């Protein structure tokens, strides 16, 4: 249960610079693939990829890195060991809570008040605090699917380790329309709906 | 780059305060970070702490090696500062509003850099300190930053909030105003 870490490499020699870094492990179909970026700025100028096996310049300012760190062989072996120890380790010791993490959506339906500064009549489906973050939002009017007149927020992340969707209907409603909002998602066994009827 | 799911370690260091940032991330949401004064991980989710563990030490180091790599490239570059590049700011709440019911207002400042910022928020004009939290400086995939502040607060129809957002992109303060 202890996640494993990674020294950087130390490169070779109002007012304000920046030095940023990253070491990404992108995990898919039981492969690893490692990439260490260095950034100067805003400006990545080297990277290693375990796709490519070596340091590359991403920009003139990386040509001198390139240069000395492809002919260190130890820290090269280092560099493409990283997939199989450091990627591997962390993704295998997450278990179920970490890769298969689940938390279910709130789910509201209510008119917007918001008519005169949005132009339409817009009935909203505001889905929140919910993890991950697919989901699928479907509206229906007196039971059957309406497909056409919706619009939706981008998915919102919440920075708390949840998401929020606001998905809306343009409805013209007639006494008696029943409209749902049927929502689905991996956290739950069921589709959740609820009901919204025009007064 | 095809990926069921992305782990990224992403570190900062600068001139300014938060001269040093050290942190993971697991698709795109902020897992753990050494807090450099204290000189300890700390755990975003409560169960995670309680689970998994990361030696604070090699951040520490991390951070060290940073800059030194920062020292060099100051050299390399002539001193090369970059562009400030000012942040988009929205302002929602956590849950659909009820007056009278317990929420959370969210100020999200996106896309700028370099990550330095004052952010606070008020409420019908004055200021407001208690009930507050905020993120790290949050890492983009185009090198840039994000954040979020937080505000505890029970809606009510007769107030206004605003986050007030200050950054070197800026021509003067931006106030992103909300109500109910
Ligand atoms: C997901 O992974 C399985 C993995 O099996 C792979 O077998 C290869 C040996 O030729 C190795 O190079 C690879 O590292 C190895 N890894 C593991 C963990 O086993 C892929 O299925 C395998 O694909 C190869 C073709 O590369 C085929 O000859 C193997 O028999 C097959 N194995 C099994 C058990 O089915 C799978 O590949 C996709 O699925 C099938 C192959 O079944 C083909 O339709 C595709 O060519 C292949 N897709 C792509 C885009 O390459 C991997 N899935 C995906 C989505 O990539
Ligand atoms: C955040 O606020 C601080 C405090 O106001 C700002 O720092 C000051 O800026 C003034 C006026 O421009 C300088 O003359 C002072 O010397 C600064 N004080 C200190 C201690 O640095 C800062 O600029 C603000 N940050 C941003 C991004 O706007
Ligand atoms: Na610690």
């Amino acid at each position: 249960q202890a996640y494993d870490g990674k020294d950087y490499i130390a490169l070779k020699g109002p007012e304000n610079y920046l030095f940023q870094g990253r070491q990404e492990c992108y995990a898919f179909n039981g492969t690893q693939r490692f990439l260490e970026r260095y950034i100067y700025n805003r400006e990545e100028f080297v990277r290693f990829d375990s796709d490519v096996g070596e340091f590359r310049a991403v920009t003139e300012l990386g040509r001198p890195d390139e240069e000395y760190w492809n002919s260190q062989k130890d820290i090269l072996e280092e560099e493409r060991a990283v997939p199989d120890r450091m990627c591997r380790h962390n993704y295998e010791l997450g278990g179920p809570m970490t890769l298969q993490r689940r938390v279910q959506p709130r789910v509201n339906v209510s008119p917007s008040k918001k008519g005169p500064l949005q132009h339409h009549n817009l009935l909203v489906c505001h889905v929140t605090d919910f993890y991950p973050g697919s989901i699928q939002v479907r509206w229906f009017l007196n039971g059957q699917e309406e497909t056409a007149g919706v619009v939706s927020t981008n998915l919102i992340r919440n920075g708390d380790w949840t998401f929020q969707i606001l998905v809306m209907l343009e409805m013209t409603p007639q006494q008696g329309d029943v409209y749902t909002c049927q929502v689905e998602h991996t956290s739950l066994d069921s589709p959740v709906t609820v009901e919204w009827k025009a007064q | 780059i095809k990926a069921d799911h992305v782990s990224t370690y992403a570190a900062f260091v600068q001139t300014h305060r938060p001269t040093g940032e050290f942190m993971f991330e697991f698709d795109e949401d902020e897992m753990f970070y050494v807090d450099l004064d204290k000189k300890e991980t700390v755990w975003h989710l409560e169960e995670f702490g309680q689970a998994f563990s990361f030696e604070a030490q090699g951040g520490l180091a991390n951070i060290a090696i940073l800059n030194n790599n920062l020292n060099t490239l100051i050299q390399r570059s002539n001193h090369t500062q970059a562009t400030n590049d000012p942040p988009e700011v929205t302002v929602f709440p956590k849950e659909p509003v009820e007056l009278g019911q317990p929420n959370t207002l969210i100020c999200h400042i996106d896309k700028f850099f370099p990550p330095v910022l004052n952010v606070t928020w008020l409420c019908n004009g004055e200021l407001v300190t208690e009930g507050v939290a905020e993120s790290l400086f949050l890492p983009r995939t185009d090198y840039s930053f994000h954040k979020f502040h937080y505000l505890t607060f029970v809606p009510s129809a007769e107030d206004f909030y605003d986050c007030r957002v200050e950054h070197w992109g800026l021509d003067q303060p931006l106030l992103k105003h909300w109500e109910a």
